[PDB]
């Protein structure tokens, strides 16, 4: 039954003929079925003129590909096509090329197609006709999707000196909010707009103006909520006076009041100068210091005792590394901490105490919940991946959560160092009992705010988060549910309830600028676009021309030394690389000097003073340990200047491979 | 004016203990039932499962107010074959049979559940509540009294047994009786 609701055929009506566009609808109004009806059209009428046409869809969130696979394209053309949904963790069998020679609808993500053009045998954009992009408004500076613009960019104007052709594949580009690229001026929003239309390679917006009160009947705005908390606790001053005592130990001045993110950001860069200067017994303090800071960071988002539970565990594992080179500023700081930790870990234990915003939260999944009576499905929205796994547990503990039913999972996308990770398979099982619902409530990150398409959510709530203006839309979006209600949870020592106004202010200037490029002229239009199409060539050629003249290299000039000692490790020539993958040292004495260690398939290495270097790994049937180049120091021989890198691409020196025959 | 042709048939009213639930607290002559998340010890016979109270008294007209804390609460009476236990997820019973009458009072508007049944009617702003039961008519209405007096519904019914009111209660939640 492709039958289409009014409003959808009118603003469908410039596409089914030519004319690349793009169509944007608020959000909740089914854009996927546009983009189904559209293709049926496309494909027959390509048939009945009897050329070779295709269609591949673009989506750059793995989750809406069998989301999107198996919900509006495998429905609707079970007869007529040859639809596959392929995305980077399915094992392919079989070269991509092979893949579209076979079927004719495809539904991939985006970096799978750029990496099979930049390959040149690969493929060639001129294979396709017609190009579906859903939420193509992540089309931006070196966006996944301006790659493969530009390329068809490329290929038009090329077509425009040919003309004074190669057929450019039609394009269409769904979005629900285009935003504004951080403008305070009517001139740079319409100017923002214009520039993702050119990079769109458009035509006409195409947003509706004739269908407005049933469409105010489909779409349902939710009703705003606000929980806005701001009890004494000795835990957080606790902390305060310990690491004061440490901070004073040194006498570093702080600059600033702790517990902040201006007092992480210099504790890291003066342990950066301290290690540069190979002072030991502020190195070592400065690092600890910083990570009391992080762990009071987590203490005021999260319960306690996952905050001191961090904390143990550092320095577990920190003495357990210390006490291996058996087989003074050092103990300085366990000998305190030991004693201070056995009483906190008495005061954790307390949970009476608590924090203000864990309870405001408790108060809305109670009231919102038992309010619904069981037909309720909400999601939280939070920041970092370990917030949403021990909110998991403080949902699990509590037993007076259950008693109402509600029924609580986390989901995170795949990938650290840290509690464990969550793969692909789990998450795809763990949306498959949600939609079902005996999971109840989902506790979600980034990952999930765009393309969630659950009938039921009458609840979406925010945890303390700040974003742009197109992460509080989607959001906003994802209660697809009547009454829906969006709940906003924070406490006001921070800038979230004037980043939430900001927002509000900033999405009117949107729609407002929208309407205005809405009416513009055609020939002016016409002129303006072609201008930024070529602005952005040059750019790009001029950002060529500089990178390439950056990366300007003897491979024995350096040698490494340790951080927290700085005996010499090792020289330039020892070091060899895995494919293009992975450094190495096979040196003999170089295996002699560090040790080994395990808790294993694998060994950490450790250093004289207990620092890690890198890790064994058996390659080719080889035995063979790795470094990380974050582990130790470079040091030159023209200039002896004492530098780090956090990754392996900055330094400008190449290695030689792996002399196998040894 | 009609407050004070209410109160010549003003009861005054405490509670049970051996009902009260277990997270629930009494206090003020038990007069006042406060809930926390701590418990108060195991629950025990005698006590409802679910988040509610009954008060010691029951009426065999009849008139009382109460003030509440905060919305999200309800207030209604039943016959004292109410069940104990726990069947469904949900933590109330009250209007979900017939052999009670509710109304939840919420912030955003006014539900009275019976016999599982309940409409929607408008909110209220106001806390402090009041009520008539006829047992000669066999009828229950509930009224406001902040800042006015809001013949909020009523209820008509027949009764063959005495009635118990009953309280249902949130966490964070407070309500206290009156008294004269
Ligand atoms: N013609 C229609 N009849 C019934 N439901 C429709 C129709 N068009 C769209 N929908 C609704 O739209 C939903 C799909 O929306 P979707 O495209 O995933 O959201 P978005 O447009 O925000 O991406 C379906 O669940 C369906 O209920
Ligand atoms: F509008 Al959508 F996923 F396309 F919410
Ligand atoms: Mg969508
Ligand atoms: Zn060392």
């Amino acid at each position: 039954e492709l039958q289409l609701r009014p409003y959808q055929m009118e603003v469908a009506q410039p596409a089914l003929e030519g004319k690349n566009i793009i169509i944007c609808l608020p959000t909740g109004s089914g854009k996927t079925r546009v983009a189904v009806y559209i293709a049926k059209d496309h494909l027959d009428k390509k048939k009945k003129a009897s050329e070779p046409g295709k269609v591949i869809v673009l989506v750059n969130k793995v989750l809406l590909v069998e989301q999107l696979f198996r919900k509006e394209f495998q429905p609707f053309l079970k007869k007529w096509y040859r639809v596959i949904g392929l995305s980077g963790d399915t094992q392919l069998k079989i070269s991509f090329p092979e893949v579209v020679k076979s079927c004719d609808i495809i539904i991939s993500t985006a970096q799978i197609l750029e990496n099979s053009l930049l390959n040149l045998a690969g493929v060639q954009l001129s294979d396709f006709s017609l190009i579906i992009i859903d939420e193509c408004h992540h089309t931006n500076k070196e966006a996944v999707y301006n790659n493969i613009m530009r390329h068809y960019l490329m290929q038009k104007l090329k077509n425009n000196r040919l003309k004074k052709v190669i057929p450019l594949p039609q394009i269409l580009g769904l979005t629900a909010s285009p935003g504004v690229g951080g403008a305070t001026k009517q001139a740079k929003a319409e100017e923002h707009i214009l520039k993702l239309c050119a990079n769109l390679d458009a035509f006409t917006i195409k947003t509706v103006k004739e269908n407005l009160d049933q469409l105010k009947n489909q779409i349902q705005e939710p009703c705003k909520k606000f929980a806005i908390a701001d009890r004494e606790d000795p835990f957080k001053e606790k902390l305060l006076e310990i690491m004061t005592r440490i901070q004073t130990y040194c006498q570093m001045s702080p600059m600033s009041d702790f517990g902040t993110q201006p007092y992480e950001q210099w504790a890291i860069q003066m342990e950066k100068k301290a290690a540069k200067e190979g002072n030991r017994k502020e190195r070592v303090c400065a690092e600890h210091l910083r990570k009391y800071n992080e762990a009071l960071q987590i203490n005021d988002t999260i319960r306690m005792i996952d905050a001191y539970t961090h904390l143990e565990t550092f320095y577990n594992e920190e003495k357990d590394k210390k006490f291996a080179v058996i087989e003074e500023t050092d103990r300085f700081l366990m000998t305190l901490f030991f004693e201070n930790n056995k009483m906190l870990k008495r005061l954790a234990e307390n949970p009476e105490y608590e924090n203000e915003k864990l309870t405001k939260l408790r108060n809305t999944i109670m009231e919102q919940y038992t309010r619904t009576e069981e037909s309720a499905r909400g999601i939280i929205f939070t920041k970092t991946r370990q917030s949403a796994y021990a909110l998991s547990q403080w949902i699990t503990e509590n037993e007076k959560f259950a008693e109402v039913g509600v029924k609580a999972h986390h989901l995170i996308g795949a990938g650290s160092s840290e509690f464990k990770p969550m793969t692909q398979n789990e998450q795809k099982e763990v949306i498959s009992k949600f939609r079902t619902g005996k999971i109840n409530l989902l506790i979600a990150t980034t990952v999930a705010e765009e393309g969630l398409d659950i009938k039921e959510c009458n609840i979406v709530i925010r945890y303390g988060l700040v974003t742009n203006e197109i992460a509080m839309v989607q959001a906003r979006g994802r209660a697809r549910a009547d009454e829906s209600t969006y709940v906003l949870v924070a406490h006001s020592g921070s800038g979230v309830i004037e980043r939430e106004t900001v927002n509000d202010f900033r999405e009117k200037m949107m729609y407002k600028a929208i309407h205005c490029v809405q009416n513009m002229k055609p020939e002016e239009y016409a002129h303006k676009i072609l201008e930024l199409q070529m602005q952005s060539i040059m750019e790009k050629k001029m950002k060529t021309k500089r990178n390439i003249a950056k990366h300007y290299n003897n491979p024995s000039l350096i040698t490494f030394l340790c951080k927290n000692c700085s005996v010499l490790a090792c020289s330039g020539e020892d070091i060899h690389v895995i494919e293009k993958m992975h450094h190495v040292n096979m040196t003999p004495e170089f295996k002699e000097l560090y040790i080994v260690r395990e808790k294993q398939i694998n060994g950490e290495i450790i250093c004289k003073c207990g620092q890690a270097w890198g890790t064994m790994m058996v390659h080719k049937g080889l035995d063979l340990p790795c470094l990380k180049i974050r582990n130790f120091v470079v040091v030159f021989k023209n200039n002896s200047t004492k530098k780090q890198y956090k990754k392996w691409v900055e330094l400008p020196i190449t290695f030689p491979n792996l002399d196998y025959s040894e | 004016p009609l407050r004070r042709k209410l109160w010549q048939n003003y009861r005054n009213l405490t509670f049970d203990p051996v009902s009260a639930n277990r997270h629930f607290y009494l206090s003020r002559q038990d007069q006042q039932v406060k809930h926390l998340r701590q418990s108060r010890g195991p629950g025990g016979p005698g006590s409802f499962e679910l988040w509610q109270v009954q008060c010691a008294q029951s009426f065999q007209h009849h008139y009382w107010e109460v003030r509440a804390s905060d919305h999200s609460v309800t207030l209604g009476v039943s016959y004292p074959q109410l069940p104990r236990s726990r069947l469904g997820p949900h933590t109330d019973n009250i209007g979900r049979g017939p052999s009670s009458w509710g109304l939840c009072v919420q912030e955003d508007s006014l539900q009275a559940w019976h016999n599982g049944e309940a409409q929607r009617l408008p909110g209220v702003s106001g806390r402090l509540l009041g009520m008539d039961l006829d047992l000669a008519s066999g009828c229950l209405t509930f009224y406001s009294l902040e800042p006015q007096t809001q013949p909020l519904y009523t209820f008509h019914a027949l009764f063959n047994q005495p009635l118990t009111p009953v309280f249902w209660l949130l966490e964070g939640r407070t309500l206290t009786l009156c008294h004269q």
